[PDB]
C-alpha cells in the first residue's frame, strides 16, 4: 500500500520531538531554546538559503565546515543549551534531509548517499530548491509539534 | 441511428466551475462529478447548452461555413419555409425560436418541442488528463488505466457506427497494469539519479517501459493532430505520467482548486457578515473528452449542404475545430474557458 | 395436483372497463379463475368448459415451508373475531353477532390452509392470517408509451419474491412440469411448475369425517366461498338455491344466512365466434353461507362445485361449521 | 406460449434515465423502480419499445442478415403475401405499418396475431458504488442472486444447474463478501461510500456468480476483461443494498438560460436522477412459435426466430430513456448464447 | 448500517457537542463566535492541506504544554483566551468523533477505534487518511450548520 510523504513529515516530526521532551524534560532552557530556533529557522532559510542556514547552525555548534558528516555529531556533547538545541535542529534537518523516516518508510530521503550540505554544495539549483522545499515542510511540521507539546520560554 | 460520431476534445485554459446544486454540502460549491467514481466530469446537458447557444450566435451573426460557403440563414428560411418564413423569422427575432442550422443539429425551441428533435446527441465529458503539482517540472499530466479503458471502450461505440474495424485496433494493443507505487512517467518530471516523481506529495517508483506512453500519444495525435490546443505534442510527452487507479482517484478528489471567495462591506470597508463563500473549481491545463453522436436530420424541407450526417459533421468540425467556449458559469470572473478541438477517428 | 405459477414480472388482470386509447389509465383485479383456466388449457394443448376440471386457484408463499393462502372469508373481523348469525324470535329476524357490537368490518387479508383446518371448527389463531401487503402490491406503470397522448397508466399486481399463485387440479391429467406461459393483459408470462399435492390439502382431507360429523349433530353448516362462483338459476342471483344443497342430501332447510361483497362483474373472449362472452355476475369469493339444515350430509370430500362454468375454477367450497 | 426463452444482458455506458415513478419522493423525476423490493428496473413495456424501434430501423436498411444470409424485405412480402404486398410496401413505407418481418417478432403495428416474443422486465444485476480501495465496486445482494438463480434455469437447463443451487449466503447488515481488489490492506474491512464493511472469508460465492457471468455472457464482459471484474464484486446486505440504489444514483439539477438577462427563469429549476453507469441489467426474453400467416420459410420454428433476435442485437448500442440528445441512455447488449 | 443511519448519528452528535458549548459557554459570546468562525472555515483548511495539517494546527493553538497527544486529556476550560479555547474545542470534538463516533452503544463508533486521529494519521495508510478526511468533512459540515443555527456571535 502507498503512504503518504505528509504522514512520514508527521511522524518524523513527533518521534524527534517527542525524543527531546523525553530526554531532556527537566532542562526547561534547552526546550525553550529548541522551540525558538525551530520557529525561527525556515525565515533564516527564506532569506539566506538551506546551505547558509545549515553552515549557520555549525557556526554555533563550533564545528568545521567539510567535515560535517551528520552522522558524527553527538549532540549531547555540547555544554551549552543554545549548543545542544543547535545541534538537535542541525541533525534533525539533515537526518530527514538525507534519509528521510527511514528505508522502509514511504520517503527514503532526497539526498540518499551524503550529507545534505555536501549536496548543496556540489550539486544544481534545482535540486536545492526542491530540497528547500522539503526542508520548509518539515520545518513547518517540527515547529507546530515543538510549540504544541515542547514548553516555551 | 446514428451513423457518424466526432470527438470533442476540452483544454481548460481558466479554472472551470461546472456547478451542481444537488449536492446536499454547504461547505463549499462542488463541482459535479460522476458520483460512482468521483472523477470530475460535464453533463452533455450543460455541454450542449453551451454548444447550442455558440451555434446560434454564430448562425444569428452569419459566421458559419457551410461547404467552404457562408451560410444565410434569413435567405435558407425562405427556400426551406417559403410560406409562412415571414411569420418564423418574427419569432426568432422576438428570441422565440431558434435560426434554421440550430434546430436542425441541436433541436427546436422549447415552444416547438414536440416538432422533431435534433440531429446531435452531445455526449459526456469525462476526465482524460488531470494536472497535479510535481517537484521536478512545473506540473505533470496525469492519467490511469481506468481512464485509458474508458477511452478504449469509447472507440468501441464509435467502431460499432461507423462499422469500423481500425478503430478498435488503435488500443487493442494497450495492456497497462500498476501497482499502487508504481508509475511511468516522463523525462520531464524524473529525479535525477533516483527513478522517482513526487506528484503532489506522493513518491512513486518509475517503471521502465516507454511503449505505453508512445502509443497513448499517438492517439491523441489521430484525434487532435500534431498541434496539441496550441503547443507541439513532442513537448508535452515529456511530462505525461500514467499512476494507479487509486492513486489517481486521490488527485481527482483533493488536488482541484477552492478558492475562498468574499464580499466586502463598501461603508464598512471590512467583510460584511455573513458573506463568505468557498468554490471548488477545476484547475486549468486539464483535458477531458466528449462524444457527440449526430444522425440524420429528423426535420425535412432542408437545404442539400445539410444532406445527410456527413454534410452535418463538416459544419460541426469546420465552425468548433480551434474554438473557446465557456463551459460552467464564473463568466463574469474569468472562469470556465476552455479550448475546443474536435475531429474524426481515422 | 396443485400448479405452481411464479411470475416472472409483475401481472395484470384486465377489469371489464376497456382501454384502447381514451380510458389510458388501467387498473387490475384479482386473478378471475377464467384467465387462469385458459392458461392452464394452453399448457395442457402445448403438452399434447375444458374436459378436465380446474378446482380453484389460491395465492401461496414460499419461505422454507410452502404454504397455499385461501382468499379472507367474510366471517372474520379485521379483530380476528368470529361472526355468528342468531335469531331473534322475540322480534322475528335474524341478525350477524360477533359478540363484540352489532357492527364489524371484515378483515382483509388470507388464511392458510391449516386455518382453514381451524377456522371450520370456529376459531381462528393469530398466526393462521396474513396480511395483503405480505403477498402482492398494487404497482402502478406510468407513461409506458404522432405519439404524444399515447402515455397509460397501468396498475400491476407486484408480487413478494417468495409469493406466487397456485392453481388446483384434480389428480391425473398430467402434462408438462416445467415451462413458463403467458398470464394476464398487457403480455407477461409466469415460470410456472408441476408439485405433488401439499400436505395442507392431505391434513384437511383425513380430518374432514371430524367437521362433517360435528355439521351433521349440530344441525348447523356454513359454506365458504373459496372462488366466486356463479349460483344464478336462469339469471344470476345470490340467493342460494334449496335445490342446490339437496345434492349433498339436505333434506331441508329451515334459514338461510348469507353474507358477501359486491359482486364480480366479468366477461370473456370467444376466441370460436370471435366476439366477448356473455357478461356474468358472481358471488365474490371469500362470502360465507350459514344455513340450518334439516337432515345430513353424505359428502366424501370437504369441498363440493357449485353454480356453473365449475371446470374452470369457479365455486370451490367448503363445509364448515358455526 | 413461449416454448423457450433467451437472456439478455444490458451495461450502461452513459447514465440511463427511463421512465418515472408513481412515488415521487424529493426528486422530480425518479426513475422506474420495483414496488415490494425498490430495486431500480427498466420495465419491459418500454425496454421492447426500443428494442422493437431497433429492430425495424434494421429492415429498413436490410441488416437482418439470417443464417448468413442477408434479408430483403421488400421482396419477402411480395413472396409471401402477394396480391395486396404492393399495397402492404406502400403502406410499409407510408408509415402507417411497419416492415413484415419485424411484426413476426416484435408484433403487429397500431393498425389479426401477436408477437412471437415477449420482453420481460430487466432487473438489476450490479450495481456500482464508489469505493476507497478499487476506485469503484460492483454490489449486489444475496436475494439478488436468488433472482438471478432461478430465471436462469429456464435456458440453461448441465454444470451451471448444480452450481446455480449452491448460492445461498446469508449476511448481516454490517458483513460482506468482497473481491480482493475492494479490501483494504491489512485491515480486513471494505468501505463503500462512507460504510465500513467487513470482508466475510468465502471461497465459492464470488466465484460462482462470475462463473455464470461468463458462460451466459461471454468471455469477454461487455468489451472489458472478465478477470478485471471479478476482483470487485462485493455483496452487501438487502438492507444495505437497498439503501444504495435509493441514495448512490445520481440525481442531477437542471435549469434552463434564457439569453435575454443571462440568468435563470424563474420556475424553470428541477432535479432528474439517473441510473450510474456501469450498471449491468438483465432482461429475460420470452420467444413461442409466431402465428402462421404464410410466414417466410426461415422463421417457422422458434428456435429460427430467436437466432435472428440473438445475433441482430448482441454487441449492440441502443438509446433507453428521455436523454437521448444529452448522451444519455446507450447501453451495451450481450445476448445471452 | 445505511448512509441515513450515519447521518442520524452525525447529526445527534453535532446537536450534542455544539448545545454543550452553547450551554456551557453561554455568557461569553466571544468564544461561541470563534468556535462558530472556526467551525465553518475548518473543513476547507482540511481540503486544502489534509486532515494531519489541520489537526496539527490545532494542536499549535493551546498555549500550553501537551505531554502527549491525546483528546481525552484535552480540557479547553484551562486556557484564557477564546482564541484558544475555541481551537483545543473543536480539535477535542473532532477527534473524539473520530475515535468513538457517538459512543460504543451507537450504530457508528467510529474509525480511528480508540486511537488519537493525529497518531491514526501518523502510522495508518493514505487511504485510511483520506476516508478519516472525508468523515472529519461530514461532521464538521454537521458541526458548522447547528453552530450557525444556535450560536450567536
Amino acid at each position: 500500500d502507498i503512504r503518504e510523504i505528509e504522514q512520514e513529515r508527521a511522524s518524523f516530526a513527533f518521534k524527534v520531538v517527542s525524543d527531546i521532551k523525553d530526554k531532556y524534560s527537566q532542562n526547561k532552557k534547552v526546550q525553550g531554546k529548541y522551540s525558538s530556533y525551530a520557529e525561527k529557522a525556515p525565515t533564516i532559510i527564506l532569506n539566506n538559503g538551506l546551505g547558509a542556514t545549515l553552515a549557520f547552525f555549525l557556526s554555533k555548534l563550533e564545528k568545521p565546515i567539510d567535515d560535517v558528516d551528520y552522522k558524527s555529531i553527538n549532540p549531547e556533547s555540547f555544554g551549552n543549551a543554545e549548543n545542544i538545541a543547535y545541534a538537535f535542529l542541525y541533525k534533525h534537518l539533515s537526518t530527514w534531509l538525507a534519509e528521510g523516516n527511514g528505508k522502509d518508510s514511504a520517503f527514503s530521503g532526497l539526498t540518499n548517499g551524503e550529507d545534505p550540505l555536501k549536496y548543496i554544495m556540489e550539486k544544481t539549483a534545482i535540486d536545492v530548491a526542491i530540497s528547500t522545499e522539503e526542508a520548509l515542510s518539515i520545518l513547518n511540521w517540527i515547529k507546530k509539534f515543538a510549540k504544541a507539546m515542547l514548553e516555551e520560554e | 441511428m446514428f451513423e457518424k460520431a466526432v470527438v470533442f476534445g476540452l483544454y481548460s485554459i481558466t479554472p472551470v466551475h461546472a456547478g451542481s446544486g444537488a449536492e446536499l454540502s454547504v461547505i463549499a460549491l462542488p463541482i459535479q462529478r460522476e458520483r460512482h467514481t468521483g472523477f470530475p466530469v460535464i453533463w452533455g446537458q450543460s455541454l450542449k447548452g453551451v454548444l447550442r447557444s455558440r451555434f446560434r450566435q454564430l448562425e444569428l451573426d452569419e459566421k458559419i461555413e457551410v461547404e467552404s460557403q457562408k451560410w444565410k440563414w434569413k435567405e435558407k428560411t425562405k427556400e426551406v419555409l417559403k410560406e409562412k418564413a415571414d411569420e418564423f423569422i418574427k419569432k426568432v427575432e422576438e428570441r422565440k425560436r431558434d435560426p434554421l442550422l440550430t434546430e436542425i443539429v441541436f433541436g427546436p425551441a422549447t415552444d416547438g418541442a414536440s416538432e422533431h428533435a435534433g440531429a446531435v446527441s452531445v455526449g459526456d465529458a469525462k476526465i482524460l488528463l488531470f494536472p497535479v503539482r510535481s517537484a521536478k517540472g512545473v506540473f505533470a499530466f496525469v492519467t490511469s488505466p481506468i481512464v485509458i479503458q474508458r477511452l478504449k471502450e469509447d472507440f468501441e461505440l464509435v467502431s460499432e457506427i461507423e462499422n469500423d474495424i481500425e478503430l478498435k485496433q488503435i488500443l487493442s494493443r494497450f495492456k497497462v497494469e500498476l501497482s499502487n507505487n508504481e508509475t511511468i512517467a516522463g523525462n520531464a518530471l524524473i529525479l535525477n539519479g533516483e527513478n522517482k516523481v513526487i506528484l503532489e506529495d506522493i513518491v512513486l517508483k518509475v517503471k521502465s517501459d516507454s511503449n505505453v506512453i508512445e502509443n497513448l500519444v499517438e492517439v491523441l495525435k489521430t484525434l487532435f493532430g500534431d498541434n496539441f490546443f496550441g503547443k507541439p505534442i513532442e513537448s508535452i510527452k515529456e511530462r505525461i505520467a500514467i499512476v494507479s487507479d487509486d492513486v489517481f482517484k486521490s488527485f481527482t478528489r483533493f488536488s482541484t482548486e477552492i478558492v475562498a471567495r468574499v464580499r466586502i462591506d463598501a461603508e464598512k470597508g471590512t467583510v460584511a457578515r455573513g458573506g463568505l463563500w468557498y468554490e471548488e473549481f477545476l484547475p486549468s491545463d486539464t483535458l477531458m473528452y466528449s462524444l457527440i453522436a449526430v444522425g440524420s436530420p429528423k426535420k425535412e424541407n432542408l437545404p442539400k449542404e445539410v444532406d445527410n450526417t456527413q454534410k452535418i459533421v463538416n459544419v460541426l468540425k469546420v465552425t468548433f475545430n480551434n474554438a473557446f467556449l465557456q463551459i460552467g458559469g464564473d463568466e463574469t470572473v474569468g472562469k470556465g474557458f476552455v479550448k475546443v478541438r474536435a475531429g474524426v477517428l481515422t | 395436483m396443485i400448479l405452481v405459477m411464479k411470475p416472472y414480472d409483475s401481472l395484470l388482470f384486465r377489469e371489464p372497463r376497456p382501454f384502447d386509447v381514451n380510458n389510458h389509465v388501467a387498473r387490475t383485479i384479482l386473478p378471475l379463475p377464467q384467465t387462469l383456466a385458459g392458461a392452464v388449457r394452453s399448457a395442457i394443448y402445448v403438452k399434447y368448459e375444458p374436459e378436465f376440471e380446474i378446482l380453484g386457484h389460491f395465492f401461496y408463499r414460499y419461505d422454507g415451508k410452502f404454504e397455499l393462502l385461501v382468499e379472507s372469508p367474510h366471517d372474520v373481523t379485521q379483530n380476528l373475531g368470529l361472526v355468528k348469525p342468531h335469531r331473534i324470535d322475540k322480534l322475528g329476524i335474524t341478525i350477524l353477532m360477533d359478540s363484540e357490537g352489532i357492527k364489524f368490518r371484515p378483515f382483509n387479508g388470507f388464511l392458510k390452509f391449516s386455518g382453514l383446518i381451524d377456522y371450520l371448527q370456529g376459531r381462528i389463531a393469530e398466526d393462521s392470517v396474513v396480511e395483503r401487503q405480505k403477498i402482492f402490491k398494487k404497482e402502478r406503470r406510468v407513461g409506458i408509451a404522432t405519439k404524444e397522448e399515447h402515455f397509460y397508466q397501468v396498475e400491476m399486481l407486484r408480487f413478494s419474491d417468495d409469493c406466487g399463485i397456485a392453481v388446483w387440479v384434480e389428480d391425473g391429467v398430467d402434462f408438462d412440469d416445467e415451462g413458463i406461459l403467458g398470464v394476464g393483459g398487457e403480455r407477461r408470462f409466469v415460470k410456472f411448475e408441476k408439485r405433488e399435492e401439499p400436505e395442507c390439502i392431505t391434513n384437511l382431507r383425513s380430518k374432514w369425517k371430524k367437521i362433517r360429523d360435528k355439521i351433521n349433530e349440530t344441525g348447523r353448516l356454513k359454506i365458504y366461498l373459496a372462488t366466486p362462483a356463479i349460483l344464478g338459476a336462469k339469471g344470476y342471483s345470490s340467493k342460494l338455491d334449496y335445490d342446490l344443497l339437496g345434492d349433498i342430501g339436505i333434506e331441508r332447510v329451515r334459514s338461510v344466512n348469507f353474507i358477501g361483497g359486491k359482486p364480480v362483474i366479468f366477461s370473456g373472449w370467444d376466441f370460436v365466434t370471435r366476439k366477448p362472452k356473455p357478461t356474468r355476475y358472481a358471488v365474490p369469493a371469500g362470502s360465507v353461507y350459514f344455513v340450518e339444515f334439516e337432515g345430513e350430509v353424505k359428502l366424501d370430500m370437504p369441498y363440493l362445485k357449485l353454480g356453473k362454468l365449475t371446470k374452470l375454477g369457479y365455486g370451490l367450497c367448503f363445509m364448515g361449521v358455526w
